[PDB]
């Protein structure tokens, strides 16, 4: 339904095969459907149907908030109390909506293994390949911080994997 | 060492000098003139008590002279502390302000600049 965009958690378009009876024989199965739908479908869809008529003559709406962006930890200075406890609670912030993208990316994953049935190893390629994409960025920013985390520990370790990345380039460029 | 024992101006048995009164005297709810009031009144109990008169309604008259002698005590006593600090914090001031070579105001360097090494936890 239109309760989530389709386009953050996509399915492929579903395509079913008609019924082709081959046997002379009824089928339990489609009569069994039909008592199930006339007796629990329709009583519930009743139901449904009153919760929503009640629900529409008390309508509210509740609002996704907005955060501004703030200086981060790098614009701080060293001993800046109040600027480096901003930048702080932004961090934490934007690890929060890191872990919920992986989050996604995971589900999505998911549900691809169990759609595609005994195919998924080969239909599941992409889905496999944006995890270990985000995994690998992931795993970049987080690791390793352990208990006790902040932005100050997050850049120093940045700033390592950028003093090696320079040095390790700049040595294969003599090469 | 007595960092206070001779400081110029000072008067030997004063416990108030002229120039703490200009200072905002402490406050008559002060919690630390209750936490004083508190203490008389457990002095007033404790006076019943060990004279093995009912604790709580022996003597009105001796558990109000009680608090009553705490609470006066505890202003004055509060009066004076906060001079001391106040005292304190401006000899502190005044000579940070007279000496600059010993309190020097170095650059500031941002967190985007300083190299800070980092401990991986695993
Ligand atoms: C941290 C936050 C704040 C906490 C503050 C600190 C703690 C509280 C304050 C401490 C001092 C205050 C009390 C001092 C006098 C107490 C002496 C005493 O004997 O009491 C008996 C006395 C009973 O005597 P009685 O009624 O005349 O008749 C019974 C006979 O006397 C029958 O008596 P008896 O002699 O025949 O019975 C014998 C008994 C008699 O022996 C005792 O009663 C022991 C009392 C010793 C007093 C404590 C020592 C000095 C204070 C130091 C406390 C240190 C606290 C820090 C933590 C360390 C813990 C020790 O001895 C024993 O049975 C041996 C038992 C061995 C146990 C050993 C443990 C003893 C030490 C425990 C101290 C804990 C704190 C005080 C406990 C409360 C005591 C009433 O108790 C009371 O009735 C008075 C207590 C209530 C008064 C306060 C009520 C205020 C008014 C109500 C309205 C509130 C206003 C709210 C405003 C908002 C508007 C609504
Ligand atoms: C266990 C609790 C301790 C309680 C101790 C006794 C409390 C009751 C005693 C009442 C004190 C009365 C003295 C005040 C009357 C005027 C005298 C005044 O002029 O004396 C001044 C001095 O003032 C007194 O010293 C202040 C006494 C107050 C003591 C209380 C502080 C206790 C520490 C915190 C515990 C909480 C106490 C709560 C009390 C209920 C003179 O200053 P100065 O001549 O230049 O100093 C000589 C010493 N020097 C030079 C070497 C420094």
């Amino acid at each position: 339904p239109d309760s989530w965009d389709k386009d953050v958690y996509p399915e492929p378009p579903r395509r079913t095969p008609a019924p082709a009876p081959q046997t002379s024989l009824p089928n339990p199965v489609t009569y069994l459907t039909k008592i199930f739908d006339l007796l629990v479908d329709r009583p519930v869809t009743l139901a449904r149907e009153f919760i929503e008529q009640q629900h529409a003559k008390n309508r509210y709406y509740y609002y996704h908030r907005e955060f501004r962006r703030v200086p981060d930890i790098t614009e701080c200075e060293e001993k800046d109390i109040l600027c480096m406890f901003e930048a702080e609670m932004q961090w934490r912030r934007d690890y929060k909506v890191d872990q919920e993208i992986v989050n996604i990316i995971q589900e999505r994953l998911k549900a691809c293994q169990q759609r595609e049935g005994e195919s998924y190893r080969q239909n599941c390629a992409k889905e496999l390949e944006q995890f270990t994409q985000v995994s690998k960025a992931f795993q970049d920013r987080y690791s390793d911080l352990g208990a006790h985390y902040s932005a100050r520990k997050c850049l120093a370790k940045q700033k390592q994997r950028m003093l090696a990345e320079r040095k390790a380039a700049k040595e294969a460029a003599a090469a | 060492m007595t960092m206070m024992s001779g400081r110029p101006g000072r008067v030997p048995l004063q416990f108030l000098p002229n120039e703490a009164r200009s200072l905002p005297p402490p406050k008559l709810t002060d919690p630390r003139l209750v936490y004083m009031g508190f203490l008389g009144y457990c002095s007033g109990l404790i006076d019943n008590a060990i004279r093995r008169r009912p604790v709580v309604s022996a003597g009105l008259h001796r558990q109000l002279l009680y608090v009553t002698s705490f609470v006066f005590f505890g202003y004055y006593l509060l009066k004076r502390q906060d001079y001391m600090y106040a005292l304190r914090d401006h000899d502190m001031f005044a000579y940070v302000k007279s000496h600059p070579e010993d309190f020097p105001e170095k650059d500031k360097k941002t967190y985007g600049e300083i190299l800070e090494e980092f401990h991986p936890v695993r």
